[PDB]
């Protein structure tokens, strides 16, 4: 394939954060699918050791592995919780829960 | 237990599509941990409610506000349908004594409120958290003290809802941010997160 | 396994920057080798959406992958060239070439 | 292709890596074009017009600029009466096609007295600055090198230019950029 961002929502009680997370139970986390094949494109923002890694990919396959297809940038999300003290939290701006963009690593 | 619905509909505000995104990112709700209630005498005609809380917010967070809800409320009394009011005050105390409540120690004068509907109402002591924060570790504080004072014209046993009582009790709403604009904030939340894993 | 920094030396020969770059002939340019296993601890610096995307796939494997191994922090390299209009151009810091850190995304 | 010294600044940065280059980005440019006039009795020195095709990106900020020219008595017989001499490099705001120094508009820059032969190194900065602020209205991206030979000496002291091809001048601008490291 080739790696974008793809839909992907999370149940909290799937993953067994409903014992703390209050709200929203379930949210669009988004998810990074596909592969980084050469030649990297400027849309995955590929990075010169990316770059590197991926054309000693093709020169020695069996050696050495392609660029991962990751997360470039993480958007937040509003997250209602207990802290580990039990002390409710409202935070408006919960950092690094769903996906933004996509990358080659 | 579980959170004030206060901190829900707060939630419910700020993911409803509101055109305003709020002042301040983090907010924390915190119950009194503990009460002392001295009733009204002739020497000092009102109630007197001195509230410890175990408030705790990190020194790499910038509080904003702080509320202090109370359920102000005629006790249950006979003739209450006479009417509901008064006035209440909120003191942050420097100095305790295990003697009386107003009679004796050093406050700092907070909000003044006048009152008049049963329910809960809002009052604005960031002042006092801020000197929690800031403890210095040299004087007790964390603890307010809360008189109530009834009109003439108003209910016997006018009050504010407390223990030992275990209906509509107060707490602490504190508004706060990152000193670092998100920097020191968001790694304690990832510490926090590994540990929840 | 364990997400790790691995070596890797890089003949621009072999890639065929030998074209252009003029020096180095050959570099360190590191590798993130291993997988992001269940539970991911400090070391490998996990972000929030890495922990849920990391759960999921615990929950659900034929869904969600895990969370990939890749370069979180790169150093750069004293690098002599030749730029697009022949120009030989000489950079002290060539950003982006070797691998400083591993982690998981 | 590439001059040694561009090579050997390499070698340099890497060497002295407890010591940090004050410029990241060094360039080498080679003159593009050479116009030369012979001295005469009216104007006693060599005459060069050097110009060069330097184009250094807006988001870099030059630090230092070099002419490094070969100066060398050019294989003339009763040249062991001695190696004295001097050379001066103008920034030409305005030219024309007439002679060299004889015409024009020119601003001074480096004056360098000169004894050993070889590669000697002038800092032409100022020039350089100019050009990347180029305002579209004078002719420029050129400069003119005089050479002067001072009495009882080489016949012919000048310094290697085309239409040779052995030991030409060339440009070595160092910059850094502005955004420190982002745009670039
Ligand atoms: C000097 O360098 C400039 C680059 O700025 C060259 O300009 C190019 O000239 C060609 C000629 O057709 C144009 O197609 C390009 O668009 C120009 N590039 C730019 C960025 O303007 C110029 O050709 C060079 N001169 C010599 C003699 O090599
Ligand atoms: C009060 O809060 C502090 C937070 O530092 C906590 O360590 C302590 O256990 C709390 N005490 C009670 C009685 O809840
Ligand atoms: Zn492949
Ligand atoms: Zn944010
Ligand atoms: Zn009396
Ligand atoms: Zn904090
Ligand atoms: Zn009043
Ligand atoms: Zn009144
Ligand atoms: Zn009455
Ligand atoms: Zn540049
Ligand atoms: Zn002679
Ligand atoms: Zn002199």
């Amino acid at each position: 394939s080739h790696c974008q961002k793809t839909s992907l929502r999370v149940n909290f009680e799937d993953i067994g954060w409903d014992s703390w997370i209050i709200a929203p139970k379930e949210y669009e986390a988004y998810e990074c699918k596909g592969g980084c094949f050469f030649p990297l494109a400027d849309d995955v923002t590929p990075t010169k050791h990316a770059i590197v890694q991926t054309l000693v990919h093709l020169k020695f396959p069996t050696k050495v592995g392609k660029a991962c297809c990751v997360p470039t940038k993480l958007s937040p999300i509003s997250v209602l919780y207990k802290d580990d003290m039990g002390v409710p939290t409202l935070k408006y701006h919960y950092e690094g829960m769903s996906v933004a963009e996509c990358g080659c690593r | 237990a579980e959170p004030p619905q206060y901190m829900i509909d707060l939630y419910n505000r700020y993911t409803t599509d509101k055109s305003s995104t709020p002042a301040s990112n983090i907010v924390r709700s915190f119950s009194v941990e503990d009460a002392i209630s001295t009733a009204a005498t002739e020497d000092f005609p009102f109630q007197k409610h001195i509230l410890i809380f175990n408030i705790s917010i990190p020194r790499h967070e910038q509080i904003t506000r702080a509320e202090l809800r109370l359920y102000v409320s005629c006790q249950n009394d006979v003739d209450s349908t006479h009417g509901l009011e008064g006035s209440m005050v909120v003191y942050d105390v420097l100095e305790d004594s295990e003697t009386w409540d107003q009679a004796t120690g050093t406050k700092t004068f907070l909000v003044s409120q006048d009152i008049r509907d049963e329910g809960w109402e809002t009052l604005e002591v960031s002042s006092a958290v801020k000197r929690w924060v800031r403890a210095d570790s040299t004087t007790n504080k964390n603890k307010l003290e809360v008189t109530v004072q009834s009109h003439r014209e108003s209910c016997d046993t006018l009050d504010i809802s407390v223990p030992p009582g275990s209906k509509n009790l107060p707490f602490f709403v504190v508004f706060s941010n990152d000193r670092s604009n998100g920097t020191k904030e968001t790694r304690l939340e990832l510490k926090e997160m590994i540990g929840h894993e």
